[PDB]
RNA sequence: AACAGUGGUAGGAGAGCGUUCUAAGGGCUGUGAAGCCAGACCGGAAGGACUGGUGGAGCGCUUAGAAGUGAGAAUGCCGGUA
RNA sequence: AUCCUUGGGAGUCAGACUGCGAGUGAUAAGAUCCGUAGUCGAAAGGGAAACAGCCCAGACCGCCAGCUAAGGUCCCAAAGU
RNA sequence: CCGAUAGUGAACCAGUACCGUGAGGGAAAGGUGAAAAGCACCCCGGAAGGGGAGUGAAAGAGAUCCUGAAACCGUGUGCCUACAAGUAGUCAGAGCCCGUUAACGGGUGAUGGCGUGCCUUUUGUAGAAUGAACCGGCGAGUUACGAUCUCGUGCAAGGUUA
């Protein structure tokens, strides 16, 4: 299992699974590989001076889509204030093939 | 033209009762009580969206402890090892999940006292 | 399944779910009887309508009568009269006499 | 001119400000008078100069 | 504007030369806009008015008293926040006429008659002669030099024969010599003219 | 595209969304209009749309214009129900 | 990166608290009345157990990213018996 | 311009009813269906009130008689509750139950971390300061005429005409 800094944030991957990560353009239907890997695993190959020196992690990219849409909504509890933001967060529905050491 | 009106009111009230669903006692039914409720659950949305943003950190440094321990040592010297024996910038989630399949933590761990002498 | 319906009699409903809560569930051979005893004289208001339900499951559909099991007994307010009533030192409060939704679906076992 | 098509000129039309409607416009619930003072009540207002 | 002459049938050979002053300005697009707008007001006629507070036939003593029951304040029964009514502000008739400069004036039927040239909707039609004064005359005529919908006629004459007829046709309008408009030519899309008026028009103008 | 910013009352400026009516045509309705109820859909919001059910005759879109143009608070008003 | 004029357009002309300097006071008051500086007011977040004025710091929005300030590192409660 | 809380107070046997000794104040109240075809007959019931039967497109359309919302009042329920201290939510969260305007699904959420309504008025309000029982509807910055500034348009030491 895999240990990847994409994010910026760290997300355990095995071969398959499906990680959501960032927008990454990615034109979702090709193929990106993940630059970071840090701590191998399994055999326990680990990490030292950051970044196993070229251990990446391909991955094909499938979707590239928002969230559930959130509904910001702070307001200052007198003194007639109302700030309503709508949001969306944009994802990409990352398949990772073949973890490599 | 004369202006009734009579619709907008309507849908409006119909958007905040349809978002507060759920709600204890009569909160949930009337509208002029749930205008309210809904001004804090959006109020109380916003901050409670910063907590576990800041509070799941202080679920897994426990969760390092638990393990740290383990292996005799303390999260306040063991964050030092891993910032000296490697530059390891790994996840604070996941040097935790490093106990999911411990002992991978401790082989971690290991990597940990041999900058610690 | 049969179904008779009451309609604007005079009672209030509060005095009439009270009648109601010894029927929802009961029988044929297990409701008129209990019906004739409670006294609680909102009570033949309901038997006339329980009574009539079976001979509607009688005349209407022959559901073997004798047999049935009667499944909902839900009472509503129905059209309230409003009266004023006076009172003293210039007062003059209100009575509310209310009407009521009689509903007892008679079905099979 | 196509009467389809009938545009403004440029920066001719203007909206009005409609004053006194809802918090989030600005200039709803004083409607932009103020606060207490002669000048925020009904009525004006004191004599021109 | 060279536009051919037509001869409600042929239709036909022979041009004739218009004024550019008249039938040649580049259209002013927004001074032309201006000019629609003070047509189509004041063809509203403004008679929408409203019993005011005051003007309410109401009974003006107050329903109960200052301080001391519990209740509000409540000054009068006809009011503005009770029942009964009326309107606060309210509509109250009024007028909505306005006079453009001539410059502008004449700038504008100078524009969008210029503007119908380029779009080749001009059809001159001479003379206008009707034997009858029946409105299937119109009928043929307006088919036969090939045009559908609602359409001017401007006659230099002001004809019987002309304005009896094409009333009852529902998308055509017999127009006054003078009597010439910017919602007339903007909106029936279509113009047509005698010879005679087209001498009459650029020396109104 | 680079760089910086982006709490906020009283207030100033700017941009928008709504509703009703009129004006151009263009376009949906008995093969079901408006309104009503439901729903897990979309845009930054005001807000829109779609399928179902009820409803049984009207209605939206664009583009401008007019305004009795928007509701939570008036010990407001009326009616209903606690 | 502000300032000067010019014009359109308004709000406030009762402020509080803390420190430093003052008067009245009894070198009394969350007292009154000035200067100066902050904050609040118009400022959310963490501290100070809760706390408009102290300490730290400025909320466009999401992240189950990392590093720090005030304050802490036995249990409550995150971090050194 | 209004479309029944609007428009006259009155679309309705309205200056009626009621209120006042009296001058006076002064309401509410529209809609079956295209036409009565307005439900013959049978069953329950004293009778209203229903259930079948027919009438019509509809009868859930049948006497407040088109539409029928919400407060409310019910009846069934899927999940939670009888060691619990709570401005009642949010974020986390297993169990259980369903399958969707196909979406990092929907409902209940055992329990944990945070968290004292909305508005006015204030230096300061969770306020033990005021306001509101709820629900629905009505309800407040213009309009007429001038004066000033920007913006726009036409014409330019010449412009507008009452």
């Amino acid at each position: 299992y895999a240990i990847i800094k994409t994010g910026g944030k760290q997300i355990k991957v095995e071969e398959g699974q499906t990680v959501y990560i960032e927008k990454l353009a990615a034109e979702a239907g090709e193929t990106v590989t993940f630059e970071d890997v840090l701590f191998v695993g399994g055999d326990n190959v680990k990490v030292g001076n950051p970044t196993v020196e070229g251990a990446t992690v391909t991955a094909k990219v499938e979707k590239q889509g928002r969230a559930k849409k959130i509904t910001v909504f702070r307001y200052k509890p007198k003194k007639n204030v109302h700030k309503k933001q709508g949001h969306r967060q944009p994802y990409t529905k990352v398949t990772i093939e073949k973890i490599n050491a | 033209p004369r202006v009734k009106g009579g619709t907008v009111t309507r849908k409006r009230r119909k958007k905040v009762l349809k978002l507060a669903k759920g709600y204890f006692g009569s909160k949930h039914t009337l509208y002029k009580v749930a205008n309210q409720q809904v001004m804090k659950s959006g109020n109380y949305a916003f901050r409670d969206r910063r907590q576990k943003k800041r509070d799941f950190r202080k679920l897994w440094i426990t969760r390092i402890n638990a393990a740290a321990r383990m292996n005799g040592l303390s999260y306040s010297r063991l964050m030092h090892g891993l910032k000296l024996s490697g530059i390891e910038v790994n996840r604070k989630m996941l040097a935790d999940l490093a106990v999911n399949d411990l002992t991978a933590f401790n082989q971690l761990a290991d990597a940990a006292k041999a900058q610690l002498n | 399944q049969a179904k008779a319906v009451a309609r604007t009699v005079r009672i209030a409903p509060r005095k009439a779910r009270l009648v109601m809560d010894l029927i929802r569930g009961k029988q044929v051979g297990e409701a008129v009887s209990i019906l004739n005893l409670t006294p609680r004289a909102a009570s033949p208001i309901i038997e006339k309508v329980l009574k009539s339900a079976i001979a509607n499951a009688e005349h209407n559909y022959e559901m073997d009568a004798n047999n049935l099991v009667i499944s909902q007994a839900f009472v509503d307010e129905g059209p309230t009269l409003k009266r004023f009533r006076p009172r003293a030192m210039g007062r003059a409060s209100q009575i509310n006499k209310r009407t009521s939704h009689i509903t007892i679906v008679v079905s099979e076992k | 001119m196509k009467l389809h098509e009938l545009k403004p000129s440029e920066g001719s039309r203007k909206t009005r400000n409609r004053v006194g409607r809802g918090i989030g416009s600005g200039n709803g619930k004083t409607a932009g008078k103020g606060h207490k003072g002669q000048n925020a009540r009904s009525g004006g207002g004191v004599r021109p100069g | 504007p060279k536009v051919a002459l037509y001869n409600q049938n042929g239709s036909t050979a022979g041009d004739i030369e218009l004024n550019a002053s008249v039938f040649g300005i580049e259209p002013n697009e927004s001074v032309v806009f201006d000019a629609i707008l003070m047509q189509r007001a004041s063809l509203r006629q403004g008679t929408h008015k409203v019993k005011n507070r005051s003007e309410v036939r109401g009974g003006g003593r107050k329903p109960w008293r200052q301080k001391g029951t519990g209740r509000a304040r409540q000054g009068s029964i006809r009011s503005p926040q009770w029942r009964g009514g009326g309107v606060v502000f309210g509509p109250t008739p009024r007028s909505y006429s306005y006079k453009l400069p001539k410059k502008v004036r004449r700038l504008a039927i100078k524009s969008v008659l210029s503007s119908k040239v380029i779009d080749n909707n001009i059809i001159v039609l001479e003379d206008l002669t009707l034997d009858t004064a029946k409105t299937k005359e119109m009928a043929a005529i307006l088919k036969g030099l090939s045009v559908e919908k609602k359409a001017l006629i401007v006659t230099a004459d002001a004809n019987e024969a002309v304005a009896l007829s094409a009333r009852n046709i529902p998308g055509v309008t017999v127009v006054e010599a003078n009597g010439i408009n910017v919602l007339d030519v903007v909106n029936h899309e279509k113009l047509l003219i005698t010879k005679a008026a087209v001498e009459k028009v650029e020396e109104v103008l």
